[PDB]
């Protein structure tokens, strides 16, 4: 329910900082703003979809688990969902900078059920998704 | 508050550069250089993040400790996390070293994709990791 929606809009969002854009809001926006200090950690001593891989619309698929399995191998928090979120926007914004983009759909269908089924249930742990915004909302 | 970040930040930037997977950098792969320097900057950011918790618990005097025996060991394990993160980091380029070898010095691309793509699982993992401590270093501080 939550997740399909929470994707949507920060996929939309990542679409916009690079010239670009395709098909409780609180939540939306923290989310947004968190990938953003993030973001500004990585781009700043590193560079964007340049440390990249081989993205075939074959490999994607492949690349997108292997990247998701190690990002959680060693336990879940809060830092690597952002993470998460980013690696699943990095998908989408070196799709259409190498031609390729209903894999967006697919990336966004596959990071819905992977909150629906494989994260959904450390979410309500530590306080469901009005923990993350109460822990990084004032800042 | 910015040092034990600041090392971070040496880490990564080194990192970056390696991420970049350059002929330059896949020559230097092959040696033992890459993965000592790693461990340094790594011995390093864990260094100034371990002197910067000991600075807290000094000027830290509301001392709430029902709680405190689990404040703290729960950031004492989420800089085991980074940590971890850095050694795993070194490890992935210890493990593409050993595998060139096996290859007398040559290098696929089915190789170099694969080390790249658990490069940026670390990278992300890295920076998310201590996205959740500097947060958490400031319900300490506050």
């Amino acid at each position: 329910y939550d997740n399909r929606e929470i994707v949507m809009k920060y996929i939309h969002y990542k679409l916009s900082q690079r010239g670009y854009e395709w098909d409780s809001e609180v939540v939306h926006l923290t989310l947004r703003q968190a990938g953003d200090d993030f973001s500004r950690r990585y781009r700043r001593d590193f560079a964007e979809m340049s440390s990249q891989l081989h993205l075939t619309p074959f490999t994607a698929r492949g690349r997108f688990a292997t990247v998701v399995e190690e990002l959680f191998r060693d336990g879940v928090n809060w830092g690597r969902i952002v993470a998460f979120f980013e690696f699943g926007g990095v998908m989408c914004v070196e799709s259409v900078n190498r031609e390729m983009s209903p894999l967006v759909d697919n990336i966004a269908l596959w990071m819905t059920e992977y909150l629906n089924r494989h994260l959904h249930t450390w979410i309500q742990d530590n306080g469901g998704w009005d923990a993350f915004v109460e822990l990084y909302g004032p800042s | 508050g910015q040092r034990w970040e600041l090392a971070l930040g040496r880490f990564l930037e080194y990192l970056s550069w390696v991420s970049t997977l350059s002929e330059q950098v896949q020559e230097e792969l092959l040696s033992s250089q890459v993965t000592q320097e790693l461990r340094a900057l790594m011995d390093e950011t864990m260094k100034e993040l371990k002197a910067y918790k000991s600075e807290l618990e000094e000027q830290l005097t509301p001392v709430a400790e029902e709680t405190r025996a689990r404040l703290s060991k729960e950031l004492q394990a989420a800089q085991a996390r980074l940590g971890a993160d850095m050694e795993d980091v070194r490890g992935r380029l210890v493990q593409y070293r050993g595998e060139v070898q096996a290859m007398l010095g040559q290098s696929t691309e089915e190789l170099r994709v694969r080390l790249a793509s658990h490069l940026i699982a670390l990278q992300l993992r890295l920076i998310g990791d201590a996205f959740d401590l500097q947060k958490r270093l400031a319900v300490y501080q506050a």
